C-alpha cells in the first residue's frame, strides 16, 4: 500500500540531480546512470557533448528507483 | 598541442558515427563492465598507427561493427583524431577501413602510411616507440622490464638503433669474431660509428637519466625518494642493459622486484614521464594504471598529472576507481546498447562544476 503511492516523473535530469552535490557524489550519480542504462532500467539522451543527460523509463523494470533518483 | 576529440564510425562495438569527447586537459573514461572501454583503447591505438595484429582480430575487416557475428554494419569504418595547437587550425588524422585495406588521411587528404607516421612524429607521437600509451595490466612492466629491452626503447627513440647495422659491420671488419682480433683504418672506422651511435643514444639517455630523480620525487612527494638510471656498459651503453633502480619514499632500499605493485607503478610512471622530458608526447593514454595504487598514491599521481596537464601534457585515463577518476576535469562514460552485437556509446560529464570538498 505504501509502495503504490511512490509515483515518479516522466524524466530525470542528471544536472538537476547533481545540483548542490560535491564532485564525488556527482560522479557517482553519473556512474549510476551508466549502470541503469546497462540494466535497461532507463533510456538516456544527451543532446550534445556536455549538455544535460536525461533519463526516461527503460524497457526493464527496476526496483528502488526512488533511491537512485534522490 | 592536444587531442581535442576522437570521431569513430562503426569500429568494433562503436556502431554508427560517434564523437568521443571533447577532451579536457585531464579526462577519465569510465563505465560498467563491458567491452566499450577496451574497444576505445583499440580505436586510439588504431588511428595512431597500430598494426592489425595487435588489435585482437585476425583480419582488418573484423574491426567493422558487426563482424563478430558475421554481419558487418558497413563496407567502411574509421577512427579520426582532431589535433589542436594554439595558433593553428585543427588537423584531423584519420585511418579508414575501405575494401579490407587501411587508408590514411590528414585533413581528409589521402597519404601513405609513411607520411602519416612522419607527420605524427613531428607532433611527438612515435607510432613505433609508442611511449604515449600504456595498456591495462602493463604499467608495472615499464619499471620491471629486462634492462636490455630498456636499451632497445632508447635506441628506437634516440634513433641510435639506425646505426646498429653499420656498427656491427665495422666491428667485424675490425676483427671481431677472430681468435685474436687485430688495423689503424678499421679501428678508426669502428671508433667513428661507435662515437656516432654513442652520441645519438646519449642525447636521449642523459636527458632521461638526469630528469628521472626529480620526477620520481615529485610523484611520491618525498625528498627521501631517489631514482637512478645507469648503463651496464658505460663506454658503450647501447650494447647492454640500462639499469633502473629506485629508493621508495621514506622506505629502505629494496631491489625493485620486492616493491609492491603500487610502488612499481609509481616507478614506472616516473620513467614514462622522464622519457617525456626528452621527446615530449602531446598526450598520454593510460589504461587502468591506478589498478595497484592505494589511495595515497592515487592522490599523488593525480596531483602530478593535474599540475602537469596545465600545458605540459594532456592525460586521458581509463579508470575503475572513483578515487582516481573523480580527480579528472571531465568524465567520458561508456555504456552499452542492446543489439545483434553489443553497441557502445558514450556520455560526457563536466566535474569542474562541483566543489571537490564539503
Amino acid at each position: 500500500q505504501r509502495a503504490l503511492a511512490k509515483t515518479g516523473a516522466e524524466s530525470i535530469s542528471l544536472l538537476e540531480l547533481c545540483r548542490n552535490t560535491n564532485r564525488k557524489q556527482a560522479a557517482a550519480k553519473f556512474y549510476s546512470f551508466l549502470v541503469l542504462k546497462k540494466q535497461q532500467a532507463i533510456e538516456l539522451t544527451q543532446e550534445e557533448p556536455y549538455s544535460d543527460i536525461i533519463a526516461t523509463p527503460g524497457p526493464r523494470f527496476h526496483g528502488s528507483l526512488e533511491v537512485l533518483f534522490q | 598541442g592536444f587531442l581535442k576529440l576522437i570521431e569513430i564510425e562503426n569500429f568494433k562495438s562503436y556502431k554508427g558515427r560517434q564523437i568521443i569527447g571533447p577532451f579536457q586537459r585531464f579526462t577519465a573514461i569510465i563505465g560498467p563492465n563491458g567491452s566499450g572501454k577496451s574497444n576505445l583503447m583499440d580505436a586510439i591505438s588504431f588511428v595512431l598507427g597500430e598494426k592489425t595484429s595487435n588489435l585482437r582480430v585476425k583480419t582488418l575487416r573484423d574491426l567493422i561493427h558487426g563482424a563478430p557475428v558475421g554481419k558487418p554494419a558497413a563496407n567502411r569504418a574509421f577512427v579520426s583524431m582532431v589535433y589542436s595547437e594554439e595558433g593553428a587550425e585543427d588537423r584531423t588524422f584519420a585511418r579508414v577501413i575501405v575494401g579490407g585495406s587501411s587508408e590514411y588521411k590528414i585533413n581528409n587528404k589521402v597519404v601513405q602510411l609513411h607520411e602519416y607516421s612522419e607527420e605524427l612524429e613531428k607532433l611527438g607521437i612515435l607510432i613505433k616507440a609508442r611511449n604515449f600509451l600504456v595498456f591495462q595490466g602493463a604499467v608495472e612492466s615499464i619499471a620491471m622490464k629486462n634492462p636490455k629491452e630498456r636499451t632497445a626503447l632508447f635506441e628506437e627513440i634516440s634513433r641510435s638503433g639506425e646505426l646498429a647495422q653499420e656498427y656491427d659491420k665495422r666491428k667485424k671488419e675490425m676483427g671481431s669474431g677472430s681468435l685474436v682480433p687485430r688495423s689503424g683504418s678499421a679501428k678508426q672506422a669502428f671508433e667513428q660509428i661507435k662515437k656516432e651511435r654513442f652520441d645519438r643514444f646519449n642525447a636521449c639517455f642523459e636527458s632521461v637519466a638526469t630528469n628521472i630523480d626529480e620526477i620520481y620525487k615529485a610523484l611520491s612527494r618525498n625528498s627521501s625518494a631517489q631514482a637512478f638510471l645507469g648503463p651496464e656498459n658505460p663506454e658503450e651503453p647501447y650494447l647492454d642493459g640500462i639499469n633502473y633502480n629506485c629508493v621508495a619514499p621514506g622506505k629502505r632500499f629494496r631491489p625493485m622486484d620486492n616493491l609492491s605493485g603500487g610502488e612499481k607503478t609509481v616507478a614506472a610512471l616516473a620513467l614514462l614521464f622522464a622519457i617525456h622530458s626528452y621527446k615530449p608526447a602531446p598526450f598520454f593514454v593510460l589504461d587502468q594504471i591506478d589498478a595497484a595504487l592505494d589511495n595515497t598514491n592515487i592522490g599523488k599521481v593525480a596531483n602530478y598529472i593535474k599540475e602537469q596537464s596545465t600545458c605540459n601534457f594532456q592525460a586521458i585515463v581509463i579508470s575503475l576507481k572513483e578515487e582516481f577518476y573523480t580527480k579528472a576535469e571531465s568524465l567520458i562514460g561508456v555504456y552499452p546498447e542492446q543489439g545483434d552485437c553489443v553497441i557502445s556509446k558514450v556520455l560526457t560529464f563536466d566535474l569542474t562544476k562541483y566543489p571537490d570538498a564539503n
